[PDB]
């Protein structure tokens, strides 16, 4: 139901705004289900916010769109404070990052990362993320590895168009190299069985010749 | 290294298509000095022995290389280092030796490294022909480890795309025939 | 001409027929070819089965030593594997459903009987050699077709085969190479028994606009992730099964050339010996042709996923 609540908050802003939209978008840091923030930030509203003189709600609604746990802990003074759902709902994205680059994650990536001082709720935040359906993954304890399948999704600041043209161009331009190898390899293939047949074919006349000359 | 093989093969061509059937001294004691490079002991070994004596008498620096050479079948890495020292090589065999004694600490290096998991720091000086002291920081900043109180010595032991697919393609072509 | 064999020819199959070679040589028949849908229909229906035997009857032609099957279908009978001449219960739908195919334009005759075994191999046990004897009693040129549809799961590979009986008293020659199938414990032990009662039929098959379309549209889609790993050879049952023949096959090459050593004088001997070997090789490389087509297209495969940028 959180796309459902999602919408409805995006109706709501396109109505009421202020200081009930930051305290709406914090109801939204704070209600589980919410992992992509990407709908809400596109509103007019939030570009209304923008120019408004609150601020603070809006690079923290930025951070959680973009930045990670690491940045947070840096702007603990411009942003306001979290409660233990927001920080659960940065952690988990945070881990979604990580997760996204490396396929298998060290226990002492996670501690370090995300504040992790006990083992203990580190598996408790690991198993809270996999079981809300956030990432999928198989967690090795005895070389205090993480190793994630599948994970979700993150926004985009629009600057990364470009590197998903570029990532896509080389994927055609791979795509296409190999289809030409392909090709080469039908050329060849063909080739030496023209060849085989030719060998076959001179074969047959040396005998044909033999029989006529006897 | 690669300049070097192609000296001896132009060094061994020469020889080959010697005038007079003997080869210029330059001539020999560069093919002799590569081949000790090489660690070619069989060559030079073979090599000395064709050398007539008239010119072994007439040139004593060719004596003086195959005593080294001696020394490197023998391999006694402290007499080595100082038969190598000991005699002034020409302009045609100072460098060459030099590589030669570059050529001898990498594999007493490598030697060590490989069959010594301990050795004494008197034992690895004198393999490398280095005093002690300097010895140990150099392998220090080379990551291993030694023991002062027993001066002993730790050594730390350390296809593309197109050719696979054209191996396939000639297995398949092999084996449809 | 792929299609060539599509057409029928009702006065050669008469005149074939009136013929009666295969009364000269009980050895006849040799080649089995299996048109794609008769093949397909067979496995469809014996999978719906699913543990239980099942028949029909296939329809078909001859050429030379070469029984071809052109279609099949099911017959509502009970007792397959447990009654003699079971099909005889279905001898009326028979009847009528090839006069409703003659109908519609299929001329080809009754060819044969093709019956599953569910997980115990391809073989004919007492009760199919007694089918089979009575079906080359009155219709001598039938062919009888096994299929297990289980181990064609199992395996990754068609497991089918196809069998003639020998007469009441006629003894097989020397040659019979039979080989070993995994049939539980007493079922083997009738299976190596019927093995040295009958013949097998080598499968031939043919390629054609059938085949075609099915090899096409499967691979499209059903084949999206065409990786399915890439070694359904990984099974070490089928490549290890064959390995082992080739070694017992050329161990008594071997043997035989042992003692014919000896023996001065002896063509057959030779002629029988490099026959031998040279089929051994030739097992040998197709199997070598089938893996390395496979490590190519995963290493074409895996190469492109994993590092493509
Ligand atoms: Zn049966």
């Amino acid at each position: 139901p959180s796309s459902n609540l999602l919408e409805q908050f995006i109706l709501l802003a396109k109505g009421t705004s202020g200081s009930a939209l930051t305290a709406l978008i914090s109801q939204v840091l704070e209600a589980p289900g919410v992992y992509v923030f990407g709908e809400l930030l596109e509103l007019a509203n939030v570009q209304e916010l923008a120019e408004g003189a609150n601020a603070a709600y809006l690079q923290l609604l930025n951070l959680f769109a973009y930045g990670t746990y690491p940045d947070y802990i840096a702007n603990k003074e411009s942003l306001p404070e979290l409660s233990t759902a927001q920080q659960n709902k940065l952690k988990h994205l945070t881990i979604v990052s990580l997760a996204s680059r490396m396929k298998c994650i060290p226990y002492s990536v996670l501690l370090k990362d995300l504040e992790m001082r006990n083992l203990r709720e580190l598996e408790d935040l690991i198993i809270e993320a996999v079981y809300t359906d956030i990432i999928q993954g198989k967690l090795d304890q005895r070389n205090q590895l993480l190793e994630v399948d599948f994970c979700i999704g993150r926004d985009i600041r629009k600057k990364d168009i470009n590197n998903i043209v570029k990532t896509l161009h080389e994927w055609c331009d791979g795509c296409e190299a190999v289809l030409l190898g392909i090709e080469q390899q039908v050329l060849r293939a063909n080739q030496y069985k023209e060849n085989h047949n030719r060998t076959q074919q001179q074969v047959e006349a040396e005998v044909t010749n033999i029989k006529k000359t006897l | 290294a690669f300049s070097f093989k192609k000296l001896l093969d132009q060094c061994e061509n020469q020889e080959l298509e010697a005038p007079g059937g003997i080869a210029t001294p330059p001539v020999y004691g560069q093919l002799l000095a590569l081949y000790l490079l090489h660690n070619d002991m069989n060559n030079a070994r073979y090599l000395w022995k064709r050398i007539p004596p008239a010119i072994k008498s007439a040139n004593s620096e060719l004596g003086g290389i195959w005593s080294v050479g001696q020394r490197i079948w023998q391999r006694d890495f402290p007499g080595i280092y100082t038969t190598i020292n000991a005699h002034q090589w020409s302009e045609t065999v100072q460098p060459i030796m030099e590589a030669l004694r570059d050529a001898t600490r990498r594999r007493a290096f490598a030697l060590v490294s490989q069959a010594y998991t301990s050795i004494i720091a008197d034992d690895f000086a004198a393999f490398v022909g280095l005093p002690v002291e300097e010895a140990v920081k150099g392998i220090l900043e080379q990551g291993w480890q030694a023991d002062s109180t027993t001066r002993m010595v730790l050594p730390r032991k350390p296809i593309p795309n197109e050719q696979q697919l054209a191996r396939l393609t000639d297995y398949v072509a092999f084996l449809e025939n | 001409s792929i299609d060539e064999i599509y057409k029928y020819d009702k006065k050669q199959q008469q005149e074939i027929l009136a013929a009666k070679p295969w009364t000269k040589d009980h050895h006849y028949f040799k080649y089995c070819k299996i048109s794609a849908l008769a093949l397909l229909k067979m496995v469809m229906h014996a999978r719906s089965g699913g543990n239980l035997e099942v028949m029909g009857l296939m329809l078909g032609k001859v050429d030379g030593e070469t029984m071809i099957i052109m279609d099949s279908f099911a017959l509502p009978v009970e007792g397959t594997e447990t009654r003699v001449n079971a099909q005889a219960a279905a001898y009326e739908y028979m009847a009528a459903y090839i006069e409703n195919a003659k109908q519609v334009g299929r001329l080809e005759n009754a060819i044969g009987w093709y019956h599953s075994h569910p997980g115990y191999g391809c073989w004919l046990s007492g009760i199919d050699v007694s089918t089979q004897m009575l079906n080359q009693q009155f219709q001598e040129p039938f062919v009888a077709v096994v299929i297990d549809p289980t181990r064609t799961i199992s395996a990754g590979k068609v497991n089918l085969g196809a069998f003639r009986t020998y007469p009441k008293g006629y003894k097989p020659p020397d040659e019979g190479p039979s080989e070993y199938q995994t049939i539980p414990l007493n079922k083997i032990e009738d299976f190596g028994v019927h093995c040295k009662q009958y013949y097998a039929l080598e499968v031939s098959y043919f390629k054609s606009s059938l085949d075609r379309k099915l090899l096409e549209l499967l691979w499209n889609k059903y084949w999206v992730n065409t990786l399915s790993s890439s070694s359904l050879l990984t099974n070490a049952d089928y490549t290890t099964g064959q390995v082992f023949d080739l070694s017992e096959k050329l161990e008594q090459s071997e043997a035989q050339l042992g003692r014919g050593s000896f023996m001065l004088g002896l063509e057959t001997h030779d002629r029988k010996s490099e026959d031998k070997l040279a089929k051994a090789t030739r097992d040998s490389c197709k199997t070598t042709i089938e893996a390395i087509h496979g490590l190519m297209s995963q290493v074409i495969k895996d190469k492109l996923f994993n590092q493509i940028n």
